[PDB]
């Protein structure tokens, strides 16, 4: 377990479209202003919080269709255009900057390729 | 069921709409059923007419599932059970 720290990075409309470039996308400082201090048996459950509020927050997620709102809404991660997937990864990853688990400056949001 | 052509219209549509939904039983079931989508389609834009659809025509079930049966039938391919 441990709790999330952090700040996350402001960020724009089209911010996933940042996950599919070299650096990847910054957690957004909203997410990170919702999640900071609280405390995650693990990491599934610190990310399934991620989308949890990515889908809570209408800027974060108004360039999602609908089919990907309904994904996030569960607290699973949104699909990623076809051409950024790899083998059975179709979806948003986060990944570690590397270093601490749950420190929102050290994750990035990234498509598989 | 093994190809799309097991499935009637109504089925299927059931299918895209589950998958619209995000209804799998857990997250990797939503993505073994996006695949699955992918492979009974046979569509080259795969998981893409799901989530990322082209803006001609509805961004919904309905949409999804006239994009592919359009598109089987013109490839002459074979379609949905009777």
């Amino acid at each position: 377990p441990g709790k999330a720290t952090g700040k996350g990075k402001p960020v724009g409309d089209k911010w996933l479209d940042d996950a599919g470039k070299d650096s990847g996308a910054p957690i957004p400082d909203r997410i990170a202003d919702k999640l900071r201090d609280k405390e995650f048996k693990s990491f599934d459950d610190f990310r399934k919080a991620v989308w949890e509020e990515v889908s809570k927050d209408p800027e974060l997620s108004k360039n999602l269709n609908p089919s990907n709102k309904s994904s996030v809404s569960k607290g699973y991660s949104p699909f990623t255009p076809k051409n950024q997937q790899v083998g059975c990864r179709k979806v948003y990853e986060l990944h570690h900057d590397k270093g601490e688990v749950y420190d929102m400056d050290n994750i990035r949001v990234t498509t598989p390729k | 069921k093994h190809s799309i052509s097991d499935y009637t219209e109504a089925e299927f549509l059931e299918f895209v709409k589950k998958i619209a939904r995000a209804e799998g039983a857990t997250e990797c079931d939503d993505n073994k059923l996006v695949r699955e989508f992918e492979r009974l389609t046979e569509h080259p834009d795969g998981s893409d007419l799901i989530y990322y659809p082209r803006d001609d025509r509805e961004d919904s079930p309905e949409g999804i599932v006239k994009e592919i049966k359009e598109w089987r039938a013109a490839n002459g391919k074979s379609g949905f059970k009777q």
